[PDB]
């Protein structure tokens, strides 16, 4: 960022994985998630990133697996969720990491990542369990799982602490559409002292264009007219 | 012009091979789509023109020099290249005389029997094309091409490996435009490669007969050192599943010496040595397997291993990591009765799967096998078999600890079929249970039989009314995992009630067991010594004639072991007075 | 020997151990 007119090329040699052939990819601590577009089956790739001040590697890929869900303007969209105890995402509360992921996720402190797809299709996917080598590949309907389908692309994901009663502990799980499917979800654990995730699908208007998440469960969305803003709390 | 264009291929094509022989990890990926899109925007240019006689074999050569580097550079092939050969195709057919790639390359082949002189091109293409349709497995129409190349007489030869040696390459590719390969280079690749595919399918369907012969072809010819350890591995397996240990260990020997990478073998010769259970032997090649697995270059050309398949679960090239390695040992360890080192083993594998934060993750154990939970208990199960039971405990409190926010919240406990207990829960308060055994604790003990009894009673674990999570498939569900627990908990109960002298209650909880799972019966022993003290004739005599009309499928590691553990010696024994 | 050119590198392998010419080997092997 210091980097030794105000315009300024990139040099190649700032480029890493030129694989060409990827769409989207998020960051956690030392960790690179691409999601790289191929013919019809999309595979997620993973790689390790130089945890010491280094030459800025990539490093081998460490993970791959295919989104077999997924078979195709709209890019789709990647998120970080790590629980309690365990940086450019979002923690949930352990009862929730607890009710969408479950057990494995929850006792590994598995930082976990999600992927809306242009189809609307979210999907999650449990970053100790994508390892894997030509000996050894990915199975993908071990690893990636599909939570709920949205049937239009999704723009936005986050997680929402609702109940408000830097690193703030959230109950409630927010996805969006482009023409406003909006689904939010939550903790119920009602009427069988059971644990059961309060699903709404809310039905907005506009096609929605961009979303963000700000203090206390409210939500700031556009529409193409005008910029609305949305309570959960 | 075509002296341009010529001299541009040819530039282009030197900068790739620069490239491929020279170089850093990056200089080499960005020289290579560099010279990539320079054979895009030249074919992109040829094919503007409806093609000429003369500009046509720089036209092939430059369709052969992209589809090459492209799928070097993807690492496979695709349908984009098919597509890129229909449309250099019919730009030949459309120069002298459409549908599809198969009637194309018959009428292609027919306007190249009448000799214009780009055969050399022609074959190169048909080699591509060949390695693209093997990549797809479309094995059928790959012998009707070849079989068209070659006589018509050669159609009763299904069978690709004479067809392709009998397919000579046409030509010693006189002074033309630049190639980055030769189609006998090909030709090499798809012998070898088409070779290793039949003698894998020919081995994982019980034909390790046939694998021999295809997987020999395999090792003569060119066949990289990379490959070579993969198919003497696979002879390891074939001569294992014949009878035949010498032969097998040979090849295995030569695997590991040729080896940069013996991961593979070590895994054979450990299922080899179960096969003669040999299991001091069996243990150790495991234990090198995973400081093997401890420790960790692609050419701008057609290689083999770009034709290789990824292997399935199911091959002897099957080898997981370092964790999920770790996780057999203690496993294979734990069924023999090395418990102690089971234990240790476990907690390494434990140590890996969690506090792995700092450095490469190091993965849990894929869901053919078991679950995070189902290890866990593993863990404890063993330390239980160490007599560590102040252990066993810091591990299920540690479990519930992080799962608490999971659990069913127990108001029916208040109430008292409909709430949902994952096995594993159930389980793991049976466990904690045993562990205060052998601290030797009737009281807080029979607390934990009780506590496993009611949550596998007003609870059913079958209830995923919800497709809410990922779950246990397998290990957590199985009505015979849920009859075989109930069976224990009621069991390791019975004991603590004659221990406390109530034999009134234990005949209860044993009956209770008998009643439910009827094909353990270490159950029928506990309550037939149990009338032998009291009521012995006539109750003895009615369940021994049942026993002898009632005369294992997948339950899970953790409770198999359990049941080793707690039963007793003398049980047929006392089964035949 | 019982189960080729790898039963000739065994042979090699026992004959570089023992410090014996492959032949007394073969042969006795063979014999026995
Ligand atoms: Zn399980």
């Amino acid at each position: 960022l210091d980097h030794p007119s105000p315009v300024i090329p990139v040099d190649p040699d700032a480029c890493i994985l030129p694989d060409a052939a990827l769409c989207a990819f998020t960051l956690l601590d030392s960790v690179l998630v691409t999601l790289v577009q191929g013919p019809a089956r999309w595979k997620m790739q993973l790689f390790e990133q130089p945890c010491p001040g280094e030459d800025p590697r990539p490093g081998g890929q460490i993970g791959e697996v295919e989104l077999s869900s997924y078979t195709p303007h709209f890019l789709p969209v990647l998120c970080s969720v790590s629980p309690s105890g365990s940086s450019g995402g979002f923690t949930l509360e352990d009862a929730l990491f607890g009710l969408l992921f479950g057990a494995d996720a929850t006792l590994l402190q598995s930082p976990v990542v999600l992927c809306g797809l242009p189809d609307g299709q979210l999907c999650c996917v449990i970053l100790k369990a994508l390892v894997t080598s030509r000996s050894a590949p990915g199975d993908p309907n071990a690893l990636v799982k599909i939570l709920h389908h949205l049937e239009e692309p999704v723009i936005f994901i986050g997680a929402l602490k609702t109940e408000p009663q830097e690193d703030v502990h959230c109950d409630c799980l927010v996805a969006f559409g482009h023409h406003g499917r909006m689904l939010a979800i939550k903790a119920s654990w009602d009427e069988s002292g059971k644990l059961v995730p309060e699903l709404r699908e809310y039905c907005l208007p506009g096609p929605v264009l961009c979303a963000a998440c700000g203090g206390g469960g409210r939500v700031y969305h556009s529409t193409p007219s005008d910029l609305c803003v949305v309570d959960l709390s | 012009c075509l002296d341009l264009w010529r001299e541009k291929n040819d530039r282009l094509v030197r900068q790739a091979k620069v490239a491929q022989n020279s170089g850093l990890t990056l200089r080499r990926q960005q020289l290579a789509q560099d010279a990539l899109e320079g054979l895009r925007g030249l074919l992109h240019s040829l094919q503007g023109l409806p093609a000429a006689v003369p500009v046509l074999p720089l036209e092939l050569t430059v369709t052969c020099n992209f589809i090459i580097l492209r799928a070097s550079l993807a690492q496979g092939f695709t349908e984009d290249q098919a597509q890129d050969i229909q449309r250099s195709l019919e730009r030949v057919l459309e120069t002298q005389e459409e549908q599809g790639l198969r009637e194309l390359w018959d009428s292609v082949l027919r306007a190249s029997c009448l000799l214009p002189e780009l055969l050399s091109a022609l074959h190169r293409l048909v080699g591509l094309q060949a390695a693209l349709w093997l990549s797809a497995d479309r094995l059928g129409d790959l012998a009707l091409l070849l079989e068209t190349l070659n006589g018509s007489q050669s159609g009763a030869s299904k069978d690709l490996l004479l067809l392709l040696k009998t397919w000579s390459p046409p030509a010693e590719e006189l002074d033309a435009p630049l190639t980055l390969q030769d189609a006998q280079g090909l030709k090499d690749v798809l012998l070898t490669a088409f070779a290793y595919r039949q003698g894998l399918q020919e081995l994982i369907t019980g034909n390790p007969d046939k694998a021999l012969s295809s997987l020999h072809e395999a090792a003569s010819g060119l066949c990289p050192r990379p490959v070579l350890v993969q198919v003497y591995t696979a002879l390891g397996s074939c001569h294992r599943k014949m009878g035949n240990p010498q032969r097998a260990l040979l090849y295995l020997v030569a695997a590991l010496k040729e080896g940069s990478a013996w991961g593979p073998p070590l895994l054979e010769a450990s299922r080899l040595y179960q096969q003669l259970g040999d299991t001091t032997a069996e243990l150790e090649s495991l234990e090198l397997l995973v400081e093997a697995l401890n420790v960790p270059a692609p050419q701008f050309l057609i290689e083999v291993e770009l034709l290789l398949p990824p292997p399935d679960l199911a091959s002897p090239l099957h080898c997981g990591t370092q964790s999920q390695t770790k996780h057999i040992l203690a496993s294979r360890c734990l069924q023999t009765g090395r418990a102690g080192d089971a234990a240790e083993h476990y907690l390494d594998l434990l140590a890996l799967l969690l506090d792995s934060s700092e450095p490469r993750f190091s993965p849990p154990p894929s869901p053919p096998g078991p679950c995070m939970p189902e290890v866990f208990l593993e863990a404890a199960v063993a330390l239980i078999q160490a007599g560590r039971a102040q252990d066993a405990l810091t591990l299920c409190e540690e479990l519930l600890s992080r799962t608490s926010s999971l659990l069913p919240k127990m108001s029916r406990l208040w109430e008292d079929e409909l709430p949902y207990c994952p096995l594993w829960v159930s389980a793991t308060h049976l466990l904690q249970g045993q562990a205060w055994v052998q601290l030797g604790a009737q009281k807080v003990a029979i607390s934990e039989f009780s506590r496993c009894l009611e949550l596998l009673f007003r609870a059913t674990p079958e209830e995923k009314e919800q497709g809410a999570a990922f779950n246990c498939e397998q290990g957590c569900k199985s009505d015979a995992a849920l009859q075989q627990l109930r069976a224990a908990a009621l069991i390791s109960r019975g004991l603590e009630w004659v221990a406390s002298g109530q034999d009134t209650k234990a005949l209860q909880d044993f009956l209770l067991s008998v009643q439910m799972c009827p094909g353990n019966r270490d159950t029928y022993f506990h309550l037939l010594q149990t009338l032998k003290r009291l009521d012995r004739r006539d109750e003895a005599t009615a369940l021994w004639w049942r026993l002898e009309a009632q005369t294992l499928w997948s339950l899970p590691l953790y409770l198999e072991s359990y049941l080793s553990w707690i039963r007793p010696s003398d049980r047929d024994a006392f089964l035949e007075e | 020997l019982l189960e080729s050119s790898f039963i000739g590198s065994a042979l090699q392998d026992q004959a570089s151990r023992l410090g014996v010419p492959v032949g007394i080997l073969s042969a006795g092997m063979v014999a026995s």
